[PDB]
């Protein structure tokens, strides 16, 4: 079975360069086309270019001409993407993809095999854990409460409630990128109003890039 | 069309 | 450059119904070199169809592709629950390959107005020098919604950000969070904080507000 395994997430400053690897296994390598495609958060797929290793033939999207270089190492069955001149417009998940193989070994051109994706974040920001602030339930039969996971960098964070015991009514929203260069997200849950005096609600936040784990008890508002 | 290169390789190898 | 335009942008259907998705090219695509991909949240694309009508290995028989020249189609003869996803077309008939912008298939349901909640900034955050006011629009359908912030009855601009959950897999709704960001100074300067919400399910706009320090 053809498998493509990419290198790990990358954090880069603007105007620096990034190299992403893609190691292929489970078939022939050199006579098939490998391509790179990216996807900015919540946006469409964008083809960057490709290589045919056997003949050392590359092909690049005109909007990246000069910034993108693709190469291949036949001895290790690995294809590489190099992108220079990085800016925040290049923050995206980068995928390697290989064309399919049809009947009689015919190459299919369309992209049948895909890597797991590589997040590349381009920013001046430094890695930073979140502050976790409570969104306390209204002092006034359903109540909404939550946690604001603020000013972390880079993506991603995970949020659970009561160590995973509370899942119904939970909405953990996509983060937004603030003008500070830092991310913020909210996670809310709707619970019975009558449970507010008796049940404890704790949001469990994990930001693996900074090794930051926070538990925040969200208590009814009071003054 | 660059996306046809590997088909030509496959054709040329299968041909002879 | 060949521009691919997918339509509709969003489709609301139910399992058991047929879906036909379309992909129109700004100029003829050479030799039927057109593929269709499926993508679910957080996953890599999956090839469904290659060369206009070839069914990729392991793709169910209910998927088929058709078309020619500048007009291409993906048909799902009878939807299943796992078919609700984003679908992309792609042309590779010339050296500069391009993708369409995507069509999302959502599950249809009855119009549902949001339940709106407003959250003052916590004292904890305020003691740090910043203030975030949060407005939650919970469990509404369809996806389109409008949030207006008002501070002392004055409409705010450029100081809010929002995001929306994926469609809920059980009840077909969406939720939306909007955050109004102000300095602690500006937050202590004003008194009345309001989020006004408009949505097709509402016969009149819903305003949730609080007075700072109450």
């Amino acid at each position: 079975k053809v498998q493509l395994v990419q290198s790990g997430a990358e954090l880069k400053k603007p105007w620096s360069s990034v190299r992403v690897s893609c190691k292929a296994s489970g078939g022939s390598f050199s006579s098939y086309a490998f391509n790179w495609v990216r996807q900015a958060p919540g946006q469409r797929l964008e083809w960057l270019g490709g290589i045919v290793p056997l003949v050392s033939s590359t092909n690049y999207a005109q909007r990246f001409r000069g910034r993108v270089t693709i190469s291949a190492d036949r001895s290790t069955s690995t294809v590489y993407l190099e992108m220079t001149g990085l800016t925040s417009a290049d923050t995206a998940v980068y995928f390697c993809a290989r064309e399919g193989e049809g009947w009689f070994g015919r190459p299919l051109r369309a992209f049948e095999f895909w890597g797991q994706g590589t997040l590349v974040t381009v920013s001046t920001a430094s890695t930073k854990g979140p502050s976790v602030f409570p969104l306390a339930p209204s002092s006034k039969g359903t109540a909404a409460l939550g946690c604001l996971v603020k000013d972390y960098f880079p993506e991603p964070v995970t949020v659970s409630w009561n160590s995973g015991a509370l899942t119904s009514g939970v909405h953990t929203f996509p983060a937004v990128l603030q003008s500070s260069g830092l991310y913020s997200l909210s996670s809310v849950v709707t619970v019975p109003s009558s449970s507010l005096g008796t049940q404890t609600y704790i949001c469990n936040v994990n930001h693996k890039p900074s090794n930051t784990k926070v538990d925040k008890k969200v208590e009814p508002k009071s003054c | 069309n660059w996306f046809d290169i590997t088909n030509w390789l496959w054709y040329i190898k299968k041909k002879k | 450059e060949i521009v691919l335009t997918q339509s509709p942008g969003t489709f609301a259907l139910s399992p058991g119904e047929r879906a036909t998705l379309s992909c129109r090219a700004s100029q003829s695509v050479s030799g039927g070199a057109l593929a269709w991909y499926q993508q679910k949240a957080g996953q890599a694309p999956r090839l469904l169809i290659y060369g206009t009508s070839g069914r990729a290995t392991g793709v169910p028989g209910r998927f088929s592709g058709s078309g020619s020249e500048t007009d291409f189609s993906l048909t799902i003869s009878r939807l299943e629950p796992e078919d609700f996803a984003v679908y992309y077309c792609q042309q590779y008939g010339t050296s500069q390959s391009t993708f369409g912008q995507g069509t999302r298939l959502e599950t249809r349901r009855t119009v549902a107005a949001p339940s709106v909640f407003i959250f003052p900034p916590s004292d904890e955050q305020l003691k740090s020098g910043t203030a975030s006011v949060v407005c939650l629009l919970n469990n509404f359908y369809p996806r389109e919604a409008k949030v207006q912030w008002k501070v002392d009855n004055a409409l705010q601009s450029g100081n809010s950000q929002e995001s929306v959950t994926e469609q809920d897999s059980k009840d077909s709704t969406y939720s939306l969070s909007s955050t109004l960001t102000l300095s602690k100074a500006d937050y202590e300067k004003h008194k009345v904080y309001a989020c006004e919400v408009t949505h097709q399910g509402l016969s009149s706009p819903v305003t949730k507000s609080f007075n700072r320090g109450e």
